[PDB]
DNA sequence: TGGAGTACAAGTGTGAGGAAAAGTAGTTGGCGGAAGTAAAGCAGT
DNA sequence: ACTGCTTTCGCATGAACCTCCCAACTACTTTTCCTCACACTTGTACTCCA
């Protein structure tokens, strides 16, 4: 009767802050937490070898516009949550394409498990 | 725009309208600051 | 009134409150909570509980009409059709329908078997239809020269 | 189309206090107008029609034009406007045909 | 003769105001007991 | 004991609904447009007042 999902997502009822209602385990899971290289990013500070690892490169406003904010360890875990934020564009804009080996076509080196989940 | 805020409600936020103190630091006219919204939350629930 | 005011080569006017009749007599509850723009009862809507204005129109102006055109039984049989089951007025043409036949069909010009019964039908509906008129909320109606012309078209009957 | 430029090409409301000089000034500034084209009004042609617009005697068709001659920029060339500056609407009476009405 | 200044008129910075077609929402109406003849094991006193 | 109550039976074959969600009729927001007035400041004119 629940398979056939629910558009909530996986929320934290009984917490009282609003980054502790959104658990960081819900979007992204924590296996998934370790299959991503943290300082191929932060060590280079580069305007072409910081959006050179990017899952899709752009020619856009918002991509590069939060990218230059800071060059700091705060933002290290939500350094990840962009690299899954471009991922997550190259899907919902892409409906005619319905495999992986097209899928290529359209990106530059995606990630490895997180575009199989 | 409003098919965007339609995928908000489910979450919860009380998608409102800004305010003139919102409106000099954002790049926005003072006057048109109706049709640009901003979502915050509240935090028991 | 501009049709029937012109009377040159006009439409007799009560030809376009058929049309204004058709199309705009509703039965829509009068929902009272939306705020209304552009359209106002007391003259153009036409809800339950109040019969139109120009509903009501077409029935004097088509009994008029059908006075100065001596069809009695079309608008009788017309009339018949809706019981506004709200209302008085709608009654008291009802009734009064019936008075112009026993007015008309009272003549007799003798100088005489179902023209006696006939007129006593329409005596009766007189009767009953102003009592229902009564039954019905405010509309004061003469109740006591409308009784006393229906006795003056029995003395032509005796 | 869209439902605001389907709403900018039906002219519901007739320029007015000046829209259409404005705009004219607009297009006189994003093309030139002037140094391409002859800005000049044909000032003779415009009073003939306010001669006979109001029934005066022909002797005012000449007793205007030696009053625009007199208080004129070289004598002849009401010269039409042009505006590339800004959202500033000239309060100078720039505009040639304004110019002639108001001698 | 001189300078004060106060006006007048010019020039630059800055978002607020009037408009319409699409859409939304907002609330109702409205639809899909006079059947026989016969057996049986089960009850009753 | 004969009680009650069962119960099985039968002329061929042919034909013999309930919420609910969509609809009409309104209003009020939506999603971008073009069109200027206003607030100052430098400037040029004014007439001084000893």
């Amino acid at each position: 009767d629940e398979i056939t999902d629910r558009p909530t997502p996986l929320a934290n009822i009984d917490a009282t802050d609003v980054e502790q209602i959104y658990p960081i385990e819900s979007i992204i899971p924590k296996k998934e937490l370790q299959f991503i290289r943290v300082s191929s990013i932060l060590k280079e500070a580069d305007k072409e070898k910081k959006l050179e690892l990017f899952p899709y490169q752009n020619n856009s406003k918002y991509v590069a516009k939060k990218l230059d904010s800071l060059t700091q360890p705060s933002q290290m875990t939500k350094l990840q949550l962009l690299y899954y934020l471009s991922l997550l564009l190259g899907v919902y804009e892409n409906r005619r394409v319905n495999n992986k080996t097209k899928l290529l076509e359209r990106l530059n080196s995606p990630p490895e498990i997180l575009v199989d989940g | 725009p409003s098919k965007v805020v339609s995928l908000f409600r489910v979450l919860g936020a009380i998608v409102k309208g800004a305010t003139v103190a919102q409106a000099e630091a954002f790049g926005i006219p003072k006057s048109t600051a109706a049709s640009y919204k901003i979502a915050t939350m509240k935090v028991p629930f | 009134v501009e049709i029937l005011d012109n009377l040159s080569n006009s439409s007799s006017g009560l030809d376009f409150l058929q049309w204004m009749c058709q199309i705009y007599s509703s039965k829509s509850r009068f929902v009272q909570n939306i705020n209304y723009r552009s359209i106002v009862p007391p003259f153009q809507t036409g809800s339950r509980t109040h019969t139109a204005k120009f509903a009501i129109t077409y029935l004097w102006s088509s009994l008029i009409n059908c006075q100065k055109s001596m069809l009695i039984d079309k608008i009788s049989e017309w009339v018949l059709t809706p019981p506004f089951m709200e209302d008085a007025e709608v009654w008291f043409i009802y009734a009064s329908c019936h008075l112009l036949k026993a007015d008309t069909l009272s003549r007799q010009f003798v100088n005489r078997d179902i023209k006696i019964n006939q007129v006593i039908k329409h005596i009766h509906y007189v009767r009953t239809f102003l009592k229902i008129c009564l039954d019905k909320g405010g509309f004061a109606v003469p109740s006591r020269l409308i009784e006393n012309q229906l006795k003056s078209f029995e003395s032509r009957l005796y | 189309l869209p439902n605001y430029y389907v709403s900018i090409l039906e002219g519901s409301i007739s320029p007015f206090n000046g829209q259409l000089y404005n705009k004219i000034a607009l297009t006189c500034g994003m093309i030139h107008f002037k140094e391409f084209f002859n800005s000049e009004i044909s000032c003779q042609g415009l009073l003939l029609k306010l001669v006979m617009q109001c029934a005066l005697p022909p002797e005012f068709y000449f007793y205007t034009k030696q009053v625009i001659e007199f208080e004129e920029t070289d004598i002849r060339n009401l010269t039409l406007w042009e505006r590339t500056d800004e959202r500033h609407t000239g309060r100078v009476s720039n505009h040639a045909e304004l110019r002639v009405l108001s001698y």
